Order: structure tokens, then C-alpha cells, then sequence
């Protein structure tokens, strides 16, 4: 097999140029998993074109791009409505359905197309389907979705999606943090150093409460090889930095009000902001409720 | 899952707030401490909440960042201490001493905003230890005292010269705020120079030598001397004022008197400040969150 390792191995670490070559190296050939990368991959790297106009694939993808601005999903529901859906079809719509916040739907369209392990984009819609379990803190069922598929079973390219996945539940259930969850974000902050496998060892030394450590890797990401000669992926990983600088701040007692001002002004629908504007409203509601 | 765990396991207001049962910490609060104003919480709510909490990004990024949880213990606890991480008594620790620094440089105003800053995180805390308690409830009684004693003194400023009784009345009550000794020194000093200044000789004697017993040598020492040399020798006072040093009395924190063991008095449940009968019901002034004199169980931050 092999042949999407590369690929795959890059997009996953957030390594979207060398992910953009690897695909290049199939010049002038295409299949729907190439189409698949790709297109995520220029999107990410804040280049996004329409790959394949022609196929089904292709115009689902082209709608999400746009959804991703116009945030109305009617166009790619009527696409997709009554239709027999691949699963990468189905990633790109569960995706919207879940930004949107409707992540019940999000999480009944990712397990469509889990039926069978052997179909193309099975793995990855699997992910996603761990992750927007997760989002919605549908824990156990997250738990038990990657239990039964993966007992159910591996190609050596969804291997890494897989144990993505894992890693995902592991965050979230603070399950051998300080072991083999730590142990995997790190030696992919070391193999494969970018913003992404960065922050993932940035949020697992946050959960030990390793101050130094997590300030140590702060003060990387502010130097220069992060913030001037990545400042391409910089800007996409700029919010949940924000969000995690904060979490630090608050852990050692200082003043977070600058930080907390620059995320909502650059994303106010970060999770840290809708988190933090719904226990505002509460207390506020308190407030006026025992007066 | 994690929430629910969280509160499982402990009631504690610190917890409840971290698991964002906001409604139950209030009441909770309500029961022990007697909380009654909550504007001055809301930070600190909000910092419970945001600190035990943390975002990893999500494949793609355009998905909504995904929560993790920090909690307070490593794995090797049972799982009955699966329980939120809150800052402790280091950070408590470090506001108390920007109180101190801020105390030295005489900036009483912003001293006070660090002292109740140190009481609203010791109202929200998680120890897991009999120490830890103790040491938290000295610590608030400590900032109950320095924010007293600054009180008094912010009030003596404020006042209008043709006030004198009431002025050295509150240059005397300083002196009584539980202070470290070298901290006591400041209001000692304005005690017996005001005093002095006044014809006020006895107590001017009295605050000296009280300076004296803490500050032996520099030149405050040496002024204090000559002050309690001259003081002596005069041996009068022009001004009298209702304060007797080797009395029992405490500072009513609303009216700045003298509260002595037969004075019918009400304490703030939380701070432990204590006032003169009328101010029943009103609003402690150490802290701003709680009732005068309300039924209470005690403060509750041993998980």
C-alpha cells in the first residue's frame, strides 16, 4: 500500500506545504482521496480553488468552501439530500451540520458511512465522527463508536487518523495524560514541529499543570520561526492560541483581559468565547435574580 | 461526563463553580458565608471556570476547537478525587503581598483592592488538608485587618480640619488593626505624631514607646525618642478621646469606634469584621459580598 502515506502523515500534523507537494508528486493524475487532500489542503493553507468542478466530489467540496463563508447549508443538503453519499461527501457535510452547531445531525451523518472499514474515507469519516461526539461531550458514545470499530478490525495511512481519534478521547477524558498521551504529542511536536502538533503538547502540559513547560512553549510559538516564518498557519491556529495562553494566564493568577479582548475581536465564535459569553450571561442572570 | 463527576465528588462552592453550577455555588455561599452581593464574585467565577479548561485544535480547524478538562490531581488518585484544578494558596499568597508592597509605597486604595482580592479567592478555595485550612483562615482574618486598618486611616485623610477628636480618635484606632508589627510601625507613627502635633502628650508617650518596642534604631526611632522625651516631660493632654490601650475592644468596621465586650455587636459571617448593633442586615465594608450578623454554617473550602 503506502501510497498516501505522505500525504496523509503531513495533513494530519499540520504540515499543509510539504502535505501540497507530497500530493503534487501525482502531477496530472486524480483519485477522490487526492481530490479529498488536496482540496483541504489548499483550504488550509488560505489558497483554496476549485480542484474538480465536474465530479460530485468536487462540487460538494466547492459548496463547503463557500458554506465555510456564507455559513447557509441548503445548497449542500440539496446537493446531498436522497443521495447515495460517500463518506468524504459525508465528512464535508457533517462538518458544516456541526459548525452550525447542530451536532446531533453532525453525529447521525458521520455514522451513515461508517458501515464499512474497507470503503474509501471510512477512517477519516470515523474520526469525525469521534470529534463531533466529543464537541457535543458525548463522551461515552465517542468511547464506544472507536471501540467497536476499531475492535471491529489496518492500512498504514489510517493508522495516524486512528490514532488521532484515540488521542482526541484520551484529551477529553484525561486518560494517561501524563504517559501515552503525552508521550504522543510530544514525539509529533518533535517529528513533526508545527503549530498544530505544538499546541496539542501545549494543552497536555496545561493538564498537568506544568506551568514552566507550557510557558516554555508559549514563548516558542511568540518567537520568530513560529510567528514571522509560519506566519501562514499562524494565522490559522491564532484563536485556539489565544484561548490556550488564557487558560495559562488564569492557572498562574493573572490578568487575562487583553488576551480574552484579542480572541473575540479575531474569532468570536471561538469555543473559549461561547463558553465564556454563556457563564456571563448566567452570572449576570444570578445577579438579577437574587435582587 | 466530567462535570458530573466533579460534583459527585465534592459540593465545595469552588467545585460547583468550576462545573458551572453557578445557581448551587450561590446558595452554598449563601448558607456558610452569608453572601448576599455578588457583582464582586463574578470574576472570580469566571476564573474558576475558564482556568480548570482548555481547547486543542480540531481536523479540520474551521470544527470547533475541542474541551479538555485540567483536574486537580494526577491519575494516581482514586477516582472519588476526580476533581477540577483551582488556583490555591500561592496565588492567595502572591495578592497578599502586593497588598504588603502596595502598603509600603502608601497606596492604600489599590493595598485594599489586593487584600480583598485575596479574600474572594480564599471565599472560592479547595484545600485538601487541615494546614491548608488553617492557613486560609488566618490569611482572611489577616486581609480583614489590613483592609480595616486602611479604612481607618482612608477616613482619617477624608476628614475636614475642625474635626480633631475625630481625627485622632480614628489615629488611634489604626494602632489597633492586627498588622504585622513592622506594618503596625506606619500607623503607630501617624498615631503619635498627630497626637503630638495636638497636645495630645500622654497618648503621643503611649504611641512611642509602643513604636519604640518594634523599631529600636534608624532615625523613626530616634525621632520617636525625642517625641516620647519631650511627651514625658509635658505629661498632658489638651484632647481627650474615647481609647483606653490596655482595654478589650475591637474596631467596629462601619463607624470606626470601640466595641468592648459589653457592647452589644453583630459580625460578618465571612470576614469576621465586627460592627456596632445598628448595622445588623446592612452589608459587611471588608469585603462587600456578605450580610452583617446573617445566620451562617461556616466557610467551606476542605474538599
Amino acid at each position: 500500500p503506502m501510497d498516501y502515506f505522505n500525504i496523509k502523515q503531513n495533513y494530519y500534523t499540520g504540515n499543509f506545504v510539504q502535505c501540497l507537494q507530497e500530493i503534487e508528486k501525482f502531477s496530472k493524475v486524480t483519485d477522490n482521496t487526492l481530490l479529498f487532500y488536496k482540496a483541504k489542503t489548499l483550504l488550509a493553507l488560505g489558497q483554496y480553488q476549485s480542484q474538480d468542478p465536474t465530479s460530485k466530489l468536487g462540487k460538494v467540496l466547492d459548496l463547503y468552501v463557500q458554506f465555510l463563508d456564507t455559513k447557509n447549508i441548503e445548497e449542500l443538503e440539496n446537493l446531498l439530500k436522497d443521495k447515495q453519499n460517500s463518506p468524504y461527501e459525508l465528512y464535508l457535510l457533517a462538518t458544516a451540520q456541526a459548525i452550525l452547531g447542530d451536532l446531533d445531525k453532525s453525529l447521525e451523518t458521520c455514522v451513515e458511512g461508517i458501515d464499512n472499514d474497507e470503503a474509501e474515507g471510512t477512517t477519516e469519516l470515523l474520526l469525525l465522527a469521534i470529534e463531533v461526539a466529543l464537541l457535543n461531550n458525548n463522551v461515552s458514545t465517542a468511547s464506544t463508536i472507536f471501540d467497536n470499530y476499531t475492535n471491529a478490525i489496518v492500512s498504514g495511512d489510517n493508522e495516524m487518523i486512528l490514532n488521532l481519534a484515540e488521542s482526541y478521547i484520551k484529551f477529553a477524558t484525561n486518560k494517561e495524560t501524563a504517559t501515552s498521551n503525552f508521550y504522543y504529542y510530544e514525539e509529533l511536536s518533535q517529528t513533526f514541529p508545527t503549530w498544530k502538533t505544538q499546541l496539542g503538547l501545549l494543552n497536555l502540559h496545561l493538564q498537568q499543570r506544568n506551568i514552566a513547560e507550557a510557558q516554555g512553549i508559549v514563548e516558542l510559538l511568540l518567537s520568530d520561526y513560529y510567528s514571522v516564518e509560519q506566519k501562514e498557519n499562524a494565522v490559522l491556529y491564532k484563536p485556539t492560541f489565544l484561548a490556550n495562553q488564557i487558560t495559562l494566564a488564569l492557572m498562574q493568577g493573572l490578568d487575562t483581559e487583553d488576551l480574552t479582548n484579542q480572541l473575540v475581536k479575531l474569532d468570536h465564535e471561538h469555543a473559549f468565547i461561547k463558553h465564556h459569553q454563556e457563564i456571563d450571561a448566567k452570572f449576570d442572570e444570578l445577579v438579577r435574580k437574587y435582587d | 461526563m466530567e462535570t458530573a463527576i466533579w460534583i459527585k465528588n465534592s459540593k465545595l462552592p469552588a467545585v460547583l463553580v468550576a462545573a458551572g453550577a453557578f445557581d448551587a455555588a450561590v446558595q452554598a455561599l449563601s448558607k456558610q458565608v452569608g453572601v448576599v452581593k455578588l457583582e464582586p464574585l463574578k470574576k472570580y467565577f469566571t476564573n474558576i471556570y475558564e482556568g480548570c479548561r482548555t481547547y486543542i485544535p480540531s481536523t479540520p480547524c474551521e470544527l470547533p476547537a475541542q474541551l479538555g478538562y485540567v483536574r486537580a490531581y494526577d491519575d494516581t488518585v482514586s477516582e472519588d478525587q476526580i476533581l477540577p484544578y483551582v488556583p490555591g494558596l500561592d496565588v492567595v499568597n502572591e495578592k497578599m503581598n502586593e497588598g504588603y508592597k502596595n502598603f509600603k509605597l502608601n497606596k492604600p486604595d489599590i493595598a485594599i483592592e489586593c487584600f480583598r482580592e485575596a479574600i474572594y479567592r480564599i471565599t472560592l478555595l479547595m484545600v485538601d488538608d487541615a494546614e491548608d485550612e488553617k492557613l486560609a483562615h488566618k490569611i482572611l482574618e489577616t486581609a480583614r485587618e489590613y483592609i480595616l486598618g486602611l479604612s481607618i486611616e482612608l477616613e482619617r485623610r477624608s476628614l475636614k480640619e475642625g474635626n480633631t477628636v475625630r481625627m485622632l480618635e480614628l489615629a488611634a484606632y489604626f494602632t489597633k488593626a492586627k498588622l504585622s508589627p513592622i506594618h503596625r510601625t506606619n500607623a503607630l507613627q501617624v498615631a503619635m505624631s498627630q497626637h503630638f502635633k495636638h497636645k495630645n502628650f500622654l497618648q503621643a508617650s503611649y504611641f512611642a514607646g509602643e513604636f519604640l518596642k518594634i523599631i529600636s534604631s534608624g532615625p523613626r526611632a530616634e525621632q520617636a525618642r525625642k517625641i516620647k522625651n519631650k511627651a514625658d516631660s509635658m505629661a498632658s493632654d489638651a484632647i481627650p478621646i474615647d481609647f483606653d490601650p490596655y482595654a478589650k475592644f475591637d474596631i467596629c468596621a462601619a463607624t470606626y469606634k470601640p466595641i468592648y465586650e459589653d457592647t452589644p455587636s453583630v459580625s460578618d459571617p465571612l470576614t469576621g469584621s465586627k460592627y456596632v448593633i445598628t448595622e445588623k442586615d446592612k452589608i459587611d465594608r471588608i469585603a462587600m459580598i456578605s450580610k452583617i450578623g446573617a445566620p451562617a454554617s461556616g466557610l467551606r473550602i476542605r474538599v
